[PDB]
């Protein structure tokens, strides 16, 4: 069959940057398609007969090649243009797609807002209590969340999600969840998130009194 | 215009036969020309095409599946159904459907995908805890809220605001898996404070492994 | 790369303003079998596109 390596596999560049993805295909093909997914949605066809425009595709976007080797570019960056693109050949079967390439948007450091929210009395009912930490809105990706119960650092008993980075301002939020028994939970009095961040001169604590 | 749109169940154990629906309008199956293929994709991995059938019941399958796809269409009704024999938990992944034609050989259309788990362990539903905005959840200006969707399989689960009314601010956490083998995630929105006393903020839970419909109201 | 010769044929069946539904399913099916028959069928589609004129 025929098959098509993409590279890079991961890309990261700032708005107004100009981006280029290149796909190889092991034979030659008459022609090189493009999708671009977002986080949680279906392939959104971009580019079709090698550089022809998809509808609703910004002039931004721009394909080429022929052969084994094509290309898509685009020429000014968006922060909405955070995306995995596949190249695809319809040429022969089976039908395949490249790898992948993630787009990645870089921007100005970003601080996180803290918030911290107890277990609602909903659940403390059914005796289990989580705790959540949200780091709200921050770039870049990474950051350190630790939690501490009466001044007692804790460990595996809370469990982080991060979001893609956001299609408006590029950020991300994290949230962190520290699950315990309703017993344990009446146990102990404060509770509280720590948060370490680029973004911080100083590590950030959001607490609250049982 | 068109569209497409995959059914199927959420959940399969291993070694059962998947079938998947595609139902679709805005084009036929009759006319000359027309085909519609299917797509899948396991979590964090690549998009890997399975099969596709054409206006004249002409089909291809990918080898890769090793023979296990049966493609068919009921022009009538505007559906295409792919059944997949002896299913493993590697081919857990979203399944999409879409449209091609012989003047194309591209997908220029996808219906929405369904996601599709192999697994032997059972269907378990959400609980939808309030995550109130109070002075803790506040910066400026504006105060944070949301919804904890605790202890469920498989996935996925979809949470909306106010109908889908509300959209600016929400984030919604992809999915960690507990120890005890179940899913959790939170949803949360950023909204003015001074929206706290006058706008109702709900939070519209689907979880449709479960036929689980919950909707929550959050306040201070 | 047989795909790419059934979609070239295929669009210059696409062009021909006088044949009906049938007769474009019948040639575009034909293509989809054995692209390889293009030359072929092209002429024969283009002679009964030329009849019925």
């Amino acid at each position: 069959d025929i098959q098509m390596t993409q590279s890079p596999s991961t890309l990261s560049a700032s708005v107004g940057d100009r981006v280029t993805i290149t796909c190889s295909a092991s034979s030659r093909v008459g022609y090189m398609h493009w999708y671009q997914q977002k986080p949680g949605k279906a392939p959104k066809l971009l580019i079709y007969d090698t550089s022809k425009l998809a509808s609703g595709v910004p002039s931004r976007f721009s394909g080429s090649g022929s052969g084994t080797e094509f290309t898509l570019t685009i020429s000014s960056l968006q922060p909405d243009d955070f995306a995995t693109y596949y190249c695809f050949q319809g040429s022969g079967y089976p039908f395949t797609f490249g790898g992948g390439t993630k787009v990645e948007i870089k921007r100005t450091v970003a601080a996180p807002s803290v918030f911290i929210f107890p277990p609602s009395d909903e659940q403390l009912k059914s005796g289990t209590a989580s705790v959540v930490c949200l780091l709200n809105n921050f770039y870049p990706r990474e950051a350190k969340v630790q939690w501490k119960v009466d001044n007692a650092l804790q460990s595996g008993n809370s469990q982080e999600s991060v979001t893609e980075q956001d299609s408006k301002d590029s950020t991300y939020s994290l949230s962190s969840t520290l699950t315990l028994s309703k017993a344990d939970y009446e146990k102990h009095k404060v509770y509280a998130c720590e948060v370490t961040h680029q973004g911080l001169s100083s590590p950030v604590t959001k607490s609250f009194n049982r | 215009q068109v569209t497409l749109r995959e059914s199927g169940p959420a959940l399969v154990k291993p070694t059962q036969t998947l079938t998947l629906t595609c139902t679709f309008s805005g084009f036929s199956l009759s006319t000359a020309g027309m085909s519609v293929g299917w797509i899948r994709q396991p979590p964090g991995k690549a998009l890997e095409w399975l099969a596709d059938i054409w206006w004249d019941d002409k089909k291809h399958y990918n080898p890769s599946l090793k023979d296990r796809l049966t493609i068919s269409k009921d022009t009538s009704k505007n559906q295409v159904v792919l059944k997949v024999t002896n299913m493993d938990p590697a081919d857990t992944a979203t399944y999409y459907c879409a449209r091609d034609m012989i003047f194309n050989f591209y997908f220029d259309v996808w219906g929405q995908g369904t996601t599709v788990t192999v697994s032997s362990a059972s269907t378990k539903g959400p609980s939808v805890f309030p995550l109130a905005p109070s002075s803790k959840s506040t910066s400026g200006g504006t105060a944070a809220l949301g919804c904890l969707v605790k202890d469920y399989f498989p996935e996925p689960v979809t949470v909306s605001w106010n109908s889908g009314a509300l959209t600016s601010g929400v984030h919604t956490f992809p999915a960690v898996l507990q120890s005890s083998g179940l899913y959790s995630l939170s949803s949360v929105v950023t909204v003015p404070s001074s929206s706290l006393g006058t706008q109702t903020y709900i939070c519209n839970v689907n979880h449709k492994p479960s036929n689980t419909k919950v909707d929550k109201k959050v306040e201070p | 790369s047989y795909n790419d010769e059934k979609k070239l044929a295929s669009n210059e069946i696409a062009n021909l303003p006088n044949l009906n539904e049938e007769q474009r399913s019948a040639f575009l099916s034909s293509i989809n079998d054995d692209p390889s028959q293009s030359a072929n069928l092209l002429a024969e589609a283009k002679k009964l596109n030329d009849a019925q004129a």
